[PDB]
């Protein structure tokens, strides 16, 4: 399973290390939120990783599928 | 190159809002506040901290994503191009700006500008003991233009950049436009309340 | 479309008042108390904040409504242009400017400037606790210009406008002009004295 | 019964809703009244608004009766 | 007109003492005590307000009342000309000026500068609770010139200008001009030396 | 009695009215005082008014004996 | 001889950002804490004083050591070239710069800045008297640049300057650099988070 | 007969430090403590005031005595010629002077700059009760040259001048300089050390 | 016996009045000090004045021996 | 024994003083630490300098062995 990572820079696709088959999304909204827009974080987990209150998951299978909100699946 | 800044500011004065005949500057509101520095109860007057966003979009900045090469956007500073005479109505201070003096632009012509500041604030505190907690309104809006030269037009509040360790715990937050006529100017006169509500915590 | 501004400051120079050979430049005087941020039994002197109006008409300064597209008036910042040389006479601090340092002007030549301003002046604030209440007089007027040069003329100033949850309540506000001849020059000295009487409320 | 309203921008000629036969025009005077001049406000309401000490009101039955100040009846 | 400004300031360097050789620069020197601030007992300072009175003559600013239709006098920012670079020797803060930085020029070239000012300067005030009354002496004077270069003279010790209402009573004022010779510079130094005394009303 | 005014701007020589026969000047000295100059006032009075100890007054029965201390008698 | 100063500023526009096509300004950060003034536990906040590291590369700014006479490198004010926006995120008041606006270069381009600094940063102050002490973390970072416009490197700390005598001890210190990418732009943000943890001597 | 201004600052650039290479500029420092303002056990630091005496050779300014008639010295704002980059090591507070902003020059190129300063400085005060007193070290030094660029050379240690009522009582005043080498750069960087005991009188 | 006087300015050489036959110099040390020099006090006296621990005295006899640090005797 | 010593300017080489028969090198860090480098020491000693907690200590036997970090043993 192929994924896309926020832990390296730039932004690069990662293949989901084993035990993990799923690519996630999450994003947060601390101070810049108003103008740089929700933090956005990318990675792997075997367990989709839970929501909390403020923030916002997404997650799914396919490979690439958790692309930068400004990219393309 | 940048040759683009020399160009920018060549026919260009920050002292003449970029108005295009029917479509006024309209400029895009926003706060975040950030934390409640202090509350008198004495004089009734609150200082406060604040990321206030501002957007909008000058006909006159725009230049040709060819003729120049691989230029985005660039950092100019407040002082070279024009900025919306906003006014804290209600504030009795100067406003203390501690982020730097620079606004992005867009190749097409959106700049933008999100300073930090310290500033106080007539306001009522006398219930920010009680658990109902007092209230602060903050008038913002133009000091010279009206709804024909400039609109104000707000967008999503923010209360996520708010310091969490704070004496004092909001219970909410309340951003509304609203306008205002008067007895003149057949145009009304536009301006954003920034409503707070917070208690003291413990 | 905005060439004005480019012509308005070409030939003019903010350090000369806009005299016309025997027509002294009369400036119209009028304050708006805000409100009264402190008092100091101790020192005796009153923190106050108060928007402040000044209109005059500067004969350099108009342009032709014709020779340009719709151009009814325009925001210049007080920098650009002449402005009366008002000085608050028993005031014991520097005037701390809230408002952008903007005036308007009319296409005939009006320029308004309504300033927001906080300011301490010298005044006897003893009977503050006093039903009777206590009162400050705050004298203003050119610092270097007579009634030849410069005419002060008032108009009544308003005493809405005021915090209604100030922790003092005005009893009595009055603006009146007056004038004055001292062991030199012919000609005057005009001034606007605006007394003020406040009590402690509860 | 056609009034002017405030409520809407620019400054629109509505129809005064039902039970309400009368225009009104309320003006107020605060801190940039010395310059911009005193509030307008322009309504609709069955019974004519009562003034306040500062304030001023002013009633009429004729459509368009309450108009800008800077208008025409 | 008015072209004299353009005239005044176009072979004027602000930065140069007006000498003409056998001829030093010869500034009339004046206090009008306002108020007394405050005193700290603690660290030995008064905090206190004043009118300065300052006059000389420019030899390069002055014109031929003829060659300018009616033009008397004219106002000039401190700036534009040169000014005596007195310094209140005693003085402990940077002196904040509250008037404008406006001055009066004759057709001579008699120029008059009068700044309200506010300062804190080193002074015993022990025995300010004393009926004897505690004295501060405010030392000034040129801080880069001698009596060869500029010459300080003093003028009238008006004292009428003192707030009633303050706490401290003025029991007396001595205005006095004095030089001093140093190991060096055959030329003396002169100063003005205002000395007050007052105590504590009640 | 011709004499001198100063509640008329500039000042003008108003015939001291009847029962006056005496034109004065009293000079003040306010905060001005120590650059503009001593404050002065002229006028009219049948009984030469009383100094005051900061005051200073000057009597006479001349016509236009009372000018401004920059004009002549 | 120091021709070169004419010529370093001659087409140099401090305002641009430095960079050369698929090469972002890379500016070395670094810390030294000097010491802490105060810590209000009313309000959270941390008054200190440090020392800021600050080094990049202007590839404008650069000169042929042998056209130039002995000139290894030369101090010009920060504001004739281009510097950092670095902003305090968690900063409550403008920055006091204590030392001059100065920054050396090298022939080859590499500019360094070292400004003594005295800020106040929001700040949980509450367990600074308890054995464990509180910890304050200050946050640094371009205002309008990311990554690929302008990468933040750190260069480690160095606690070897702080104050011993202080009334506070510190007890650890961690420098540490971190990106975050945003709903926008591609490119990641590089913010270098300066930790500290400090408790009351004795 | 001034034309020396206008000379002098003709290709004069106040940015470059006047050295004839081989020969580094040559610094005189001096400080004349005037008094102890105010000293905070809580904080350690100390308010204080002073003189300070700066003398030094600029080569560019120098005229002919003849072609000048009669021009010993003259007075220029530190502004227009170079000065020092002395920076107060120990200081946590931006400096306020509180002279005029003029410096004197020999005919030769001696240039003397001696500006009142008041200003706190990081320092142990809570030995300041004890009869033995508490002792502060005002470290001072060029912030961005070497011995080689600029030579700090100190000279007079002047005590008198100490304010006789002060509530403070010098013991000792020991003004004395001092190099040293850094891992880098072959020389070393001068700088002088003020050092001062006092304790509290009665 | 001609002495030198600060008293006057310039400094001008006066007569040092009868009973006192000794012209001397006094020199303090003030904040100037560092910068302008040690004050400079010419005067006359029948007794040589005493020296203060941080004043400096010098007397004679000659006429005009005590001129300023920067003329002749 | 010819050693480096900072107690001249510039640093010159003086011939290790008798007794001593060790070149050394003391380094600090203090607050300039971070620009201008470790704090540069150089001299003589019989028993080599002990190291303190934060400072860095170098000792020798060969001539001219305690250079400064920027020239050459
Ligand atoms: C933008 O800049 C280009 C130059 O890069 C301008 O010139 C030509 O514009 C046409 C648009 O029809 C392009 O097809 C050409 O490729 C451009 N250069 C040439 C001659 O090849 C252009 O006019 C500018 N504005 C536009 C229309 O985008
Ligand atoms: C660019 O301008 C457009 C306006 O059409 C808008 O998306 C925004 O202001 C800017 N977006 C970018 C490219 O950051
Ligand atoms: C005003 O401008 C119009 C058009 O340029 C011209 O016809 C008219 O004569 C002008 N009048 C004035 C005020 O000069
Ligand atoms: C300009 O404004 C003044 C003040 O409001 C007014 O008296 C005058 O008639 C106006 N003239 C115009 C319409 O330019
Ligand atoms: C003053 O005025 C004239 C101009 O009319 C000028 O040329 C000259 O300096 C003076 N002339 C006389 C004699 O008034
Ligand atoms: C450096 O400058 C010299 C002139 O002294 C020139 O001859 C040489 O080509 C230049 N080389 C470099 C470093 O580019
Ligand atoms: C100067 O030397 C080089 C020049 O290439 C540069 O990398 C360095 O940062 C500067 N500082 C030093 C090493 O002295």
């Amino acid at each position: 399973i192929v994924c896309h990572t926020t832990a390296t820079s730039p932004i690069s696709a990662v293949t989901c290390p084993p035990g993990e088959n799923l690519c996630y999304r999450k994003m947060w909204c601390d101070v810049f939120c108003s103008s740089r827009g929700k933090v956005v974080e990318l990675g792997c987990a075997a367990t989709c990783p839970s929501k909390k209150p403020y923030e916002e998951v997404t997650c799914c299978s396919t490979d690439k599928c958790n692309p930068h909100p400004k990219q393309r699946p | 190159q940048r040759k683009l800044y020399k160009e920018l500011v060549k026919n260009y004065n920050p002292d003449v809002i970029p108005t295009q005949r029917d479509r006024p500057v309209t400029v895009y509101f926003s706060l975040s506040l950030l934390q409640i520095m202090d509350v008198d109860e004495k004089n009734q007057v609150v200082d406060v901290v604040f990321w206030l966003q501002m957007s909008w979009t000058d006909h006159y900045l725009q230049w040709n994503v060819s003729e120049y090469p691989g230029v985005k956007q660039v950092s100019v500073p407040i002082s070279s191009l024009w900025v919306p005479d906003l006014a804290a109505y209600n504030a009795i201070s100067k406003p203390e700006v501690l982020t730097p003096q620079l606004a992005l632009v867009n190749s097409s012509g959106h700049v933008q500008y999100l300073p930090s500041i310290r500033q106080r604030f007539s306001c009522d505190v006398s219930g920010v003991d009680t658990e109902s907690g007092a209230t602060c309104k903050l008038k913002f809006g133009s000091w010279t233009h009206h709804s024909r030269e400039l609109d104000l037009q707000m967008q999503e509040a923010d209360i996520s950049g708010y310091i969490p360790y704070s004496r004092f715990e909001l219970v909410g937050v309340t951003q509304k436009r609203s306008e205002r006529f008067y007895e003149c100017c057949k145009e009304p006169y536009p301006d954003v309340t920034f409503t707070v509500t917070f208690r003291k915590k413990g």
